[PDB]
C-alpha cells in the first residue's frame, strides 16, 4: 500500500487477531497479551461501510424501454436499436470495471493508512520512552506492567512518569 | 528489564481476490459481489401487477380474438407474452406492428 | 486442510501420569492458540487449559493447576498435555482443540477426534461372551461381560445382519470391569434355520470372539 | 468463573418443527470494548468431537446450514434450529470465551418428538456357561419405545430389588426415532439358585397397564 | 413473491448495483453489464504468513 | 484523511487562522503569536485551483441535435429517441456523481497531506532540539525568542546553535 | 505528490542514477559512491507495468454497426444515428480523459510513496545511530566504512554494534 505498513513494515497479518482489525501484542514482566484497537478498527470499518452504502445506493428505475431482441431481420432501425443498447452496455460495463478498480485501490490504501495512523499515534504517546524496532514493534525501556500497557492502549499513558527510568535504560 | 509492544492487523487463512488499478488480482480479507448473476427463474406477482398473456399476444387481446376475450378491459403494469401464444381469428397483419404493440403496452 | 491428530487411546492406573500429544497441520501453527478440553462419559466439556503457541506460556483451570502441564514443539507443529496423580475421576475423553485466536479469547473451530484415557486399578482383561438365548418376532443377543478397558465392538453375522440390531453403551460394574449387551430382533420363524453369530472385538486385550446364539 | 447454564436440559421437537435452546452466563460476556458477544454454540454427536455452529453469539460458522441461527446479548442467548431435520438430533453446547477459564453449558440433548410407542419387553435368564462362573445375569430388554422415560423394576419371588441392577439406553434411532433399554440384574450363583420366579416389570406411557415378563429358574 | 426487478429469465434481487442476467428488464433494476462477477474489497490486504 | 493530520493528531482547526490555511501558533518568553505558513497554504490552493480549473474547463458545444419532447404518441421511433436521451442523461449523471466523489476525496486527502508535510518539515528543522508532543505541537527545549520562532517559520533555523542547550534540558 | 518526498524534502532527482529509480548516495572514510536500490525500484516498476497492462488489456471487437457518414440529407432518422454516435464519442472521450488523469495522479503519488517508504525503512534500520538531516540524507554518527554502508543498503546493518559509538558522538 501507499503507506507501507500493511504488507510493508508490518511483515504479516495476524490470523489470531479475531476481535478487531488492528491491535496490540505485548510482552512485559507479567507475561504477554493481545488487544484489539477499537478506534482504528472502527475507523476502517466505517469508511468501508460508507463507501459500500454509496455503491449499493439507489439503483435506477426504468419501465417502458426499447426492444432488445428481434425475431426478424429489419435493417436500419434494428441496427440502430442494437447499436444503442450495445453501446450503453459497453459504457456501463466500463463504468463498473472502473468503479471497483478505483474503490479497491482506495480500500487497500485507506486500510494501510489506518495501520500507519495507529502506529504513529502509539509512537507519539511513547515520546522518548520507547524505540521503533522497525517491524511495527516498540521497545519500551522501562518496567511496564499490564496496567501500563493498557494505559498505552487506552490513550492515558503518562510518558513523564517513566521518562527518568526509560532514558537511563536507553542511553546509559 | 523493559517491555515490547507490537502493532499489527488481522489476516485470514485464505481471503478473496479482487481487482485494483494496479493489480489484476490481489488478496484482501473480505470482499462482496456487485454483480447479480442468478435468478430464481420465476416472475414475482408483487409488487407489480402482472398479467400472464397465456395463449394471447397483447395485440390479439386488443383486437378481441375470441379465445383472448377473457382479457377485456384488463390492466397491467407488466404484460407477459408467452411463446405459446397463437392467433385464432381472421388472418391479419399490422403495418408498424411493433409500434402499436409498444404504444398499447405502454 | 486443517487437521488435528491426537495420540492413541491410553489406559493408566491411579497415581500414575499420562502425556497426550496433538499433531497439527494445514495451518500456520504459531498463529493460533491450543486448548485442551476433556469430557467425562455422558458429561459436559471441561476446559483444562491453553497454550500460546508462539511464546509457549500457559494458564490452566484452577481445578487442575496442580497436575496439568501443557507443552508445544514448534518445529513439530505439536501440542502436549501431561496429567499427573491420576484418579478414577479423570476417566474422560481428552480433546485438543485449536483456538479461533491465540490469547484464548476465541471459540474453537477445529477439534481433535479425541483421546480416551481410562483411569482404574483394574488391569487389561478380555471379556466373556455369553448368549442371550431366544409378538411373532423374537429377541436374541450376546452379553459381553467383565472386560477392561473400553471400547468393545459388536457386529452380527460378520456385518450381514444390521437391521434391528441394538448394541448398548457399556456399563461399569462394582468390580471396576465393564459390561455390554448387543441384541437383535428377528422373526421367530427364522430361529431354527437361520444361524446367528455375534462378532465381538476387544482390541486392548487382543480378544476376537464369535459366539453362535441358539434357543 | 463464568457459569454457563442451559435450558431446557432435554427438548423434544417434531420433524420440520422449531427448536429453541436457551443459555445464561453467570456474568456478561459482552465487551463494550469490542462490541461483540464472546459466545459460541457447538453440536456434538456421540463419538464425535464438538462442532461450532455459531460464534460471536450470532455468527454462523461456514458450511453450517442456514436453519441454524443464534441471537442474544450479554447474558441471555438463544440457539434456534428453525426446521428440525433428523441429522440435527444431537447435544448442543453454549460456550463463553470472554475470559479464561473457558466454560461450557451443561448441554441440551435434543430429540425428535414422535407419537408415543410402547416397548416390546423380553427377559433373558443367565446362560448355563455363565452359571459355571458362579455369577448370574438376568437381562430385560425394552425395544423401540418412546419417549425415553421408563421404569424397570426387578422382582425376585415378588420381593422387588434395589442396588443390584444396571441400565443402558440406545441413542435415538435414526430410522424410527425410538429408544431401547437394557437392564441387567446380577446375583451370585448362590442367591440365584435360592429363589424361583424372576420377573421384570416395565412401566411406560405407551403401556396402559405395567407389563411384567418372567421366567421360572 | 415480492420483487421490484423483473427480467425475462425471472425476478432478481436489486440489492447489487449490477447484474448479468438480461439486458431486458422492468422495474427497479441493477444495470446490465457484461461481467458475470465484480468483487468490491471490504477489507484490508490479506497476508497470511507461514 | 489518509494522513491522519487534519481531523486526527491535529485535534481541531483554528477558526482564528484567517490569513492562511496552515500556520503556526507559539508560546515563548515574549508571549504568544500566530502566523500563516505561505508555502503550504499556497500548495493546497494551487492544487485545488488547478483541479478546479480542470473541472470547469471547456463545456462541449452542440447545435442541431434531436427532439427531446414530443406532443404525440408515435411508438418505435420516439421510444428510441427517448431511450437514447434517457440513457445519455443517466450516463452523464453517473459521471457527474463519480467526478465529484473522487475529486472531493482527493481534495480532502491532499489537504490532510499538506498539513502532515508542514508538520514533518517542522520536525526535521528542529532535529534533536524539540519533541513532538503528539497534538501537532512541538515542545522546544531551549530559550527561543520571537526572532528564533520566526527563524523556524522562515526556514533558516540553525539547530546547531541551540543543540547544546536543548539536549541538556531534554535529558 | 501526497507524501512530500519526490519534489519535496528530497530537493531534486538524480540525473546520474541510471541503473535504478531509487537509490543511495554516500560519503564515508573510504570516499563516496552510488548504488541503486532494487526492491523499491522494482516495486514501482511492477505497479506501473501492472496498471499499464490493465489499461491496454482487451480492446473490444465490433463488426456490423451503423453508418456514421451520410451522403444525403434525410432528417429524423439520420439525426438520431448522428446523435447516438456523437454522444457515444463524447462519453468515451470523457472516459479517456478521466482515466488518464486519475491514473497519472495515482502514478505520481505511488512513486512519491515508494521514495518515502525507502527513506522510512533506512531511518528504522539506523535506529538511534543516525539523524535525518531533512533533505533525504542521513548523518551517521559513527565510523561507517563501505561494508557498513553496504550493510545498510542490503538490510543487515546491526544498529547495536555502533550504538555506543554513535550515541557518544550524537550526545
Ligand atoms: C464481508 O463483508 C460483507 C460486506 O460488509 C459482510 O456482509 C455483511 O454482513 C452483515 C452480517 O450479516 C450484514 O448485516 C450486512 O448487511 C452485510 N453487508 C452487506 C452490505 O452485505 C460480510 O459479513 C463479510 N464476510 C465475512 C465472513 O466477514
Ligand atoms: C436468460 O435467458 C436468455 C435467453 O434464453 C439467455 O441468453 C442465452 O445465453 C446463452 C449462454 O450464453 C447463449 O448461448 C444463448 O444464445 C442465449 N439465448 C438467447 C435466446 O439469446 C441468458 O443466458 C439467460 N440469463 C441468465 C444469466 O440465466
Ligand atoms: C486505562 O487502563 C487502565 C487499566 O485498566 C484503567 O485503570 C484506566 O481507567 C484506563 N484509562 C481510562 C481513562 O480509560
Ligand atoms: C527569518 O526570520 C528572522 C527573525 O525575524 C530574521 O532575522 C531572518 O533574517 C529571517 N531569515 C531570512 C534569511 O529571511
Ligand atoms: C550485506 O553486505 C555485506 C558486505 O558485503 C555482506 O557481508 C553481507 O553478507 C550482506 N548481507 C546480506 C545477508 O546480503
Amino acid at each position: 500500500g501507499l503507506f507501507g505498513a500493511i504488507a510493508g513494515f508490518i511483515e504479516n497479518g495476524w490470523e489470531g487477531m479475531i476481535d478487531g482489525w488492528y491491535g496490540f501484542r505485548h510482552q512485559n514482566s507479567e507475561g504477554t497479551g493481545q488487544a484489539a484497537d477499537l478506534k482504528s478498527t472502527q475507523a476502517a470499518i466505517d469508511q468501508i461501510n460508507g463507501k459500500l452504502n454509496r455503491v449499493i445506493e439507489k439503483t435506477n428505475e426504468k419501465f417502458h424501454q426499447i426492444e432488445k431482441e428481434f425475431s426478424e431481420v429489419e435493417g436500419r432501425i434494428q441496427d440502430l436499436e442494437k447499436y444503442v443498447e450495445d453501446t450503453k452496455i459497453d459504457l456501463w460495463s466500463y463504468n463498473a470495471e472502473l468503479l471497483v478498480a478505483l474503490e479497491n485501490q482506495h480500500t487497500i490504501d485507506l486500510t494501510d493508512s489506518e495501520m500507519n495512523k495507529l502506529f504513529e499515534k502509539t509512537g507519539r504517546q511513547l515520546r522518548e520512552n520507547a524505540e521503533d524496532m522497525g517491524n511495527g514493534c516498540f521497545k519500551i525501556y522501562h518496567k511496564c506492567d499490564n496496567a501500563c500497557i493498557e494505559s498505552i492502549r487506552n490513550g492515558t499513558y503518562d510518558h513523564d512518569v517513566y521518562r527518568d527510568e526509560a532514558l537511563n535504560n536507553r542511553f546509559q | 528489564p523493559g517491555a515490547t509492544l507490537c502493532l499489527g492487523h488481522h489476516a485470514v487463512p485464505n481471503g478473496t481476490l479482487v481487482k485494483t488499478i494496479t493489480d489484476d488480482q490481489i488478496e484482501v480479507t473480505n470482499a462482496t459481489e456487485l454483480v447479480q448473476s442468478s435468478s430464481t427463474g420465476k416472475i414475482c406477482n408483487n409488487p407489480h401487477r402482472i398479467l400472464d398473456g397465456i395463449d394471447c399476444t397483447l395485440i390479439d387481446a386488443l383486437l378481441g380474438d375470441p379465445h383472448c376475450d377473457v382479457f377485456q378491459n384488463e390492466t397491467w403494469d407488466l404484460f407477459v407474452e408467452r411463446s405459446k401464444a397463437f392467433s385464432n381469428c381472421y388472418p391479419y397483419d399490422v403495418p408498424d406492428y411493433a409500434s402499436l404493440r409498444s404504444l398499447v403496452a405502454s | 486442510q486443517v487437521q488435528l491428530v491426537q495420540s492413541g487411546a491410553e489406559v493408566k492406573k491411579p497415581g500414575a501420569s499420562v502425556k497426550l500429544s496433538c499433531k497439527a497441520s494445514g495451518y500456520t501453527f504459531t498463529a493460533y492458540s491450543m486448548h485442551w478440553v476433556r469430557q467425562a462419559p455422558g458429561q459436559s466439556l471441561e476446559w483444562l487449559g491453553w497454550i500460546n503457541t508462539a511464546i509457549g506460556n500457559t494458564q490452566y483451570s484452577q481445578k487442575f493447576q496442580d497436575r496439568v502441564t501443557i507443552t508445544r514443539d514448534t518445529s513439530a507443529r505439536t501440542s502436549y498435555m501431561e496429567l499427573s496423580s491420576l484418579r478414577s475421576g479423570d476417566t474422560a475423553v481428552y480433546f485438543c482443540a485449536r483456538g479461533a485466536s491465540w490469547d484464548a479469547r476465541g471459540w474453537s473451530g477445529y477439534w481433535g477426534k479425541g483421546t480416551l484415557v481410562t483411569v482404574s486399578s483394574a488391569s487389561t482383561k478380555g471379556p466373556s461372551v455369553f448368549p442371550l438365548a431366544p409378538g411373532g418376532t423374537a429377541a436374541l443377543g450376546c452379553l459381553v461381560k467383565d472386560y477392561f478397558p473400553e471400547p468393545v465392538t459388536v457386529s452380527w453375522n460378520s456385518g450381514a445382519l444390521t437391521s434391528g440390531v441394538h448394541t448398548f453403551p457399556a456399563v461399569l460394574q462394582s468390580s471396576g470391569l465393564y459390561s455390554l449387551s448387543s441384541v437383535v430382533t428377528v422373526p421367530s420363524s427364522s430361529l431354527g434355520t437361520q444361524t446367528y453369530i455375534c462378532n465381538v472385538n476387544h482390541k486392548p486385550s487382543n480378544t476376537k470372539v464369535d459366539k453362535r446364539v441358539e434357543p | 468463573d463464568i457459569q454457563m447454564t442451559q435450558s431446557p436440559d432435554s427438548l423434544a421437537v417434531s420433524l420440520g418443527e422449531r427448536a429453541t435452546i436457551n443459555c445464561k452466563s453467570s456474568q456478561s460476556v459482552f465487551s463494550s470494548s469490542t462490541n461483540k458477544n464472546y459466545l459460541a454454540w457447538y453440536q456434538q454427536k456421540p463419538g464425535q468431537p464438538p462442532k461450532v455452529l455459531i460464534y460471536w453469539s450470532s455468527t454462523r460458522e461456514s458450511g453450517v446450514p442456514d436453519r441454524f441461527s443464534a441471537s442474544g446479548s450479554g447474558t441471555d442467548f438463544t440457539l434456534t434450529i428453525s426446521s428440525l431435520q433428523a441429522a440435527d438430533v444431537a447435544v448442543y453446547y453454549c460456550h463463553q470465551y470472554y475470559t479464561a477459564p473457558w466454560t461450557f453449558g451443561q448441554g441440551t440433548k435434543v430429540e425428535i418428538k414422535r407419537t408415543v410407542a410402547a416397548p416390546s419387553v423380553f427377559i433373558f435368564p443367565p446362560s448355563d456357561e455363565q452359571l459355571k462362573s458362579g455369577t448370574a445375569s438376568v437381562v430385560c430388554l425394552l425395544n423401540n419405545f418412546y419417549p425415553r422415560e421408563a421404569k424397570v423394576q426387578w422382582k425376585v419371588d415378588n420381593a422387588l430389588q434395589s442396588g443390584n441392577s444396571q441400565e443402558s439406553v440406545t441413542e435415538q434411532d435414526s430410522k424410527d426415532s425410538t429408544y431401547s433399554l437394557s437392564s441387567t440384574l446380577t446375583l451370585s450363583k448362590a442367591d440365584y439358585e435360592k429363589h424361583k420366579v424372576y420377573a421384570c416389570e416395565v412401566t411406560h406411557q405407551g403401556l396402559s397397564s405395567p407389563v411384567t415378563k418372567s421366567f421360572n429358574r | 413473491c415480492i420483487s421490484e426487478c423483473i427480467t425475462p429469465n425471472g425476478s432478481i434481487p436489486n440489492d447489487k448495483p449490477f447484474q448479468n442476467v438480461n439486458k431486458i428488464t422492468y422495474g427497479a433494476c441493477p444495470k446490465y453489464v457484461k461481467q458475470n462477477t465484480l468483487k468490491l474489497a471490504t477489507g484490508m490486504r490479506n497476508v497470511p504468513e507461514k
